DNA sequence: TGCCCCCCCTTCGGTGCTTTGCACCGAAGGGGGGG
């Protein structure tokens, strides 16, 4: 005598009514396999015969499990999905290995047919019907409704997570010295009992699962380690990544290069140092999915450099709560960034990287700063702390940066480590104007119909001079003419603008940009070495501002 | 035997579904200890998936406080729930307020728990607290009686308020009481000794109340005390051209929102092409230019008062070495307060913290002055403010914010 | 030729000030992974 577990009760959005979509042809190889695994859900009374009284309908076919010879039955439930009302997942993440403790008793257990072990809403069954061929639609055929929860129906993942967790309520509450992580079917039992008391209540756990209609089949049981979890490999101390397939194909088109830097990503989590840009800007463009790309040499070497990585097999540890957590990362170069968190040294708990380059306009400073926010999201989804953090950068470099920055801006503790390359700021402007240096009043301006326009400056010394531009716009002119002030200027210059925009970039102290323009003006201010930039608004009758004004417009 | 006061929602609204973010363990320890207890004495109830909304959870310290406190970010469901003025159960604004020399702020909250909610829109109170390690999925709650954080709750309770404050009100009629979420601003003008001693009454005579985080908690305002930080020429002998040029830039956006502000005899200055750092003397016509225009920042900016049915709009500009600039306003340059913070909690070492601070100084004061909470300019990247604020808030509400990125060009609020 | 969740990389359209150019951002579609 099994429990029931309660109906969930489900909805259609309002004014809709069930899904009329009838069946596309189905090859004769499929259609005889659907019909033997039909049946059996007939005689366990998981699926109802009933509805000549039901007009609903929705398309099935089946594909086979993963490298299994047991087909396995899907339903196309779009259309309900669209009239269904909308559920809350109460998935709210992935468990990762570098989170667990270490247990002395390890079990990982696999509930079958887990979906189809769950009673699904009694009003609802009605718009679950499907019809599947009898023999190439030569007559009608055995029509059909679900009494659990289908494969396709988008409420089916959370409804069955949640229905787990109140079964599991009662025996977790009476059993705290055991760690259970659900996730789907997929359950991982831990303590540090015995192994023959976990055994035991491994036992109490199979029984008080099989009381509410869950089997647990011993084809999925795992006893004994390697424990394949979350597809991860745990052993008692140490955990690692389940083997990595790098196509080796020598003619590289879209998609391969997408499931190459996808890959790349998943073992950037414990293989430390993996490096995807060169690899994924060949993907940028608007190709076709078949096209064929040659590999660049820069991507070509990136993609040697993971190669190598790869070749010798790593492991990550687990996770002590007594001792802190530390992050350390390394400039990669790029706008690259590895990073990991560790307890003790040299033995990492995981890994990852940190390549987004977000803004058109940045330096290392704002990537390390964005950086360490990735890694503190993460940690805390993880552990649920902040690690200390060793970065790359020297105090002085922080403190001078967020300090000045008009931005709030701030980095937890940490600590400095000289690990090359380092983080640094390349140049600085000063705060005031700079005694001795030549003062450059510099403004541009374009046609906004011809798209042609003039370029320059005017100095104290009666220095001058105007560049015409084509193809431009207002903005890149006054970037170009402070560029043309800091190439015609001495190692130290003042330099009055009025363009909002070109200060507010300049400001904010870029050593990288996505405009070929900006970069050239970062190479001019490295190699300066008193730089003072000052605004003043245009058509008010200031200095050289309003002479320069005239000469560009 | 209450019955419960049917709430609806603003017409062609849904209700609130905002995913939960990550909780440190300290704070999920403590959602799960309280959301315990509360559901032994049936506040709350564990609710399925099929609810379709939810609203972000977690947990803060106030002030010089040692015990966790459950805060619910329920801005998604005040925005989407009906506004009670319709229903005339808004609170109105005592103008004086402001005016006394003390004002202690009481957490009144936990009153609101005895007062059952209408079963018809407690599926719109729902919120899930997270696992770490996602090692457990969501454990969904929802709430059974009037939640803490919710612009319903005070509105509701405020026909019970009125009468539990009678006695109090009669006895001190020059006390004035002021009721915003689940706090309770009580001003008077007496003695800091005699004030306190007032508000002891008050704890006093609330729990002869509930015989028929906690109530023991006071923070002490001084809204007489509060002062404004206006737009300042500074004064100069001997300037550079880039002295006048930084203050023709100045007075140019100051003359946006004092129309007087000329510039035309400061401009003239500036005629020629000298190096920035040349000094140069300032001429008859300028002189007098100078003088006038700093009489017109010294009187008051013509035609702004404040709104009741405008929303408050607070920008803040960080200006270093600990010192915050902060304007409140509702329609653009017709600002109705502008202030200044220093040596806040965290000045010189956690910028975060600050303006974390600073936005509930702003906020605290929004509500004592208007009975409103501004919606926040804040000078901070999105990600830099989602991943800290929650570890430096202190208070029961939460204003509404976006962000800024406006480089300071022109020192304007600050020399 | 199904469902739900998490991650990264690229693209594209909407939004608001740098303004009618340019920058930022969230959604979406590609990939990886899990059940
Ligand atoms: N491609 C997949 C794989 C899994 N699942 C969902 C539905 C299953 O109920 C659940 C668990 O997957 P299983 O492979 O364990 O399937 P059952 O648990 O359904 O069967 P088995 O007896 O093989 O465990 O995950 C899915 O929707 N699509
Ligand atoms: O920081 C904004 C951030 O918060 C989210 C979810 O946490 O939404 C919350 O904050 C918004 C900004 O005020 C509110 O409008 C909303 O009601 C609240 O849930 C995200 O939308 C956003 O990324
Ligand atoms: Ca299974």
């Amino acid at each position: 005598p099994i429990s029931p577990i309660e109906t969930v009760p489900v909805k259609l959005k309002p004014g809709m009514d069930g899904p009329k979509v009838k069946q596309w042809p189905l090859t004769e190889e499929k259609i005889k396999a659907l019909v033997e695994i039909c049946t059996e859900m007939e005689k366990e009374g998981k699926i109802s015969k009933i509805g000549p009284e039901n007009p609903y309908n929705t398309p099935v076919f089946a594909i086979k499990k993963k490298d299994s010879t047991k087909w396995r039955k899907l339903v196309d439930f779009r259309e309900l999905n669209k009239r269904t009302q909308d559920f809350w997942e109460v998935q709210l993440g992935i468990p990762h290995p570098a989170g667990l403790k270490k247990k002395k008793s390890v079990t990982v257990l696999d509930v079958g047919d887990a979906y189809f072990s769950v009673p699904l809403d009694e009003d609802f069954r009605k718009y679950t019907a499907f019809t599947i061929p009898s023999i190439n639609n030569e007559t009608p055929g055995i029509r059909y409704q679900y009494n659990v929860l289908p494969q396709g129906w988008k409420g089916s993942p959370a409804i069955f997570q949640s229905s787990m967790t109140k079964i599991l309520e009662p025996f977790k509450k009476q059993n705290p010295d055991i760690v259970i992580y659900q996730y789907m079917d997929d359950l991982y039992v831990g303590s540090d009992l015995e192994i023959g008391q976990h055994r035991t209540k491994i036992e109490e756990l199979r029984q008080h699962l099989l009381r509410w209609g869950l089997t647990t089949p011993d084809k999925k049981h795992q006893k004994e380690p390697p424990f394949l979890w979350m597809g991860y490999e745990l052993h008692p101390d140490k955990w690692t990544v389940q083997p990595i397939v790098l196509p080796e194909k020598d003619s590289w088109t879209v998609n391969d290069i997408q499931k190459l830097v996808g890959k790349l990503n998943w073992a950037s989590q414990i293989y430390p140092g993996i490096k995807v840009r060169q690899l994924s800007k060949l993907l940028r463009g608007t190709k076709a999915l078949t096209e064929v790309i040659p590999l660049t040499e820069e991507a070509e070497l990136e993609l040697a450099e993971n190669r190598e990585i790869l070749k010798e097999p790593v492991h990550g540890v687990y996770y002590d709560p007594s001792k802190d957590l530390i992050a350390e990362i390394q400039k990669q170069g790029q706008g690259q960034w590895t990073y990991q968190i560790y307890q003790e040294p040299f033995k990492n708990l995981k890994t990852g990287k940190y390549a987004r380059m977000r803004g058109a306009h940045t330096n290392d400073v704002k990537q390390l700063t964005e950086a360490v926010q990735k890694i503190t999201t993460e940690s805390i989804v993880i552990w649920g702390k902040t690690p200390k953090f060793k970065l790359p950068i020297q105090k002085e470099t922080w403190e001078t940066w967020w300090t000045e920055y008009w931005q709030a801006t701030w980095i937890p503790e940490w600590e400095f480590v000289n690990t090359p390359p380092l983080v640094k700021l390349w140049y600085q402007l000063e705060k005031e104007p700079i005694v001795g240096a030549e003062t450059f009043y510099v403004d541009g301006a374009a046609n906004r119909e011809t798209k042609l326009g003039k370029a320059g400056y005017v100095t104290n010394k009666g220095r001058q001079k105007v560049v015409p531009l084509t193809n431009t716009t207002n903005q890149k002119t006054e970037l170009q003419a402070i560029y043309l002030a800091l190439q015609d200027s001495g190692l130290e210059v003042n330099i009055v603008t009025n363009s909002q925009y070109a200060l507010g970039i300049i400001q904010a102290q870029p050593d990288k940009s996505e405009s070929e323009l900006v970069n050239q003006i970062i190479e001019q201010l490295i190699k300066k070495e008193k730089v003072y930039l000052a605004w003043v608004p245009a058509h008010k009758g200031i200095g050289g501002n309003e002479q320069v004004d005239k000469l560009v417009s | 035997p209450i019955e419960t006061v049917p709430v609806k929602l603003k017409p062609g609204m849904d209700g609130p579904k905002v995913k939960q973010w990550p909780l440190t363990e300290e704070k999920i320890k403590a959602l799960v200890e309280i959301c315990t207890e509360m559901e032994k004495e049936g506040k709350i109830s564990k609710i399925g998936p099929e609810n379709p909304y939810n609203t972000p959870v977690f947990a803060i310290k106030k002030k010089d406080s040692t015990k966790w406190r459950k805060l619910v970010d329920f801005r998604e469901l005040n925005k989407r729930t009906q506004d009670f003025w319709e229903v005339q159960l808004g609170i109105p604004h005592p103008a004086g307020l402001k005016k006394k020399k003390s004002v202690t702020v009481l957490d009144v909250g936990d009153a609101y728990f005895s007062v059952p909610l209408d079963e018809d829109f407690r599926k719109y109170t729902a919120f899930t607290i997270p696992s770490i390690n996602n090692e457990t999925p969501g454990i969904r709650y929802q709430y059974n009686v009037l939640p803490q954080g919710w612009k319903g709750s005070p509105a509701i309770f405020q026909s019970s308020m009125t009468k539990i404050l009678e006695p109090f009100k009669k006895q001190n009629p020059d006390i004035v009481i002021y009721q915003y979420m689940d706090d309770l601003y009580v001003g008077s003008d007496l003695e800091i000794g005699q004030h306190r001693t007032k508000i002891e009454e008050l704890r006093q005579h609330l729990l002869r109340w509930g015989l028929t985080p906690f109530l023991w908690m006071g923070y002490e305002l001084h809204p007489d005390k509060w002062t404004v930080q206006p737009i300042v020429l500074p004064e100069k002998d001997s300037w550079t051209v880039n002295d006048i040029q930084k203050l023709v830039g100045k007075l140019n956006w100051a003359s946006q929102i004092y129309p007087g502000i000329k510039v035309r005899q400061l401009s003239k200055l500036l005629r020629g092409t000298k190096a920035l750092t040349e000094v140069i003397p300032l001429t008859e016509e300028a002189e007098l230019e100078l003088a006038e225009n700093r009489e017109i920042l010294k009187e008051p900016v013509h035609g702004v008062y404040y709104d009741p049915s405008k929303d408050l709009i607070a920008e803040i500009q960080k200006q270093g070495q600990g010192q915050w600039t902060y304007q409140i306003y509702q329609e653009p340059f017709k600002n109705l307060k502008t202030g200044k913070y220093a040596r806040m909690r965290g000045a010189h070492t956690n910028d975060v913290k600050q303006l974390t601070e600073a936005v509930q100084k702003i906020t605290t004061e929004s509500i004592v002055i208007w009975g409103k909470t501004p919606k926040f300019k804040l000078p901070i990247q999105k990600e830099t403010w989602e991943t800290w604020w929650t570890e430096y808030w202190q208070a029961t509400w939460i204003p509404e914010w976006e962000f800024v990125n406006t480089p300071p060009l022109v020192k304007l609020w600050y020399q």
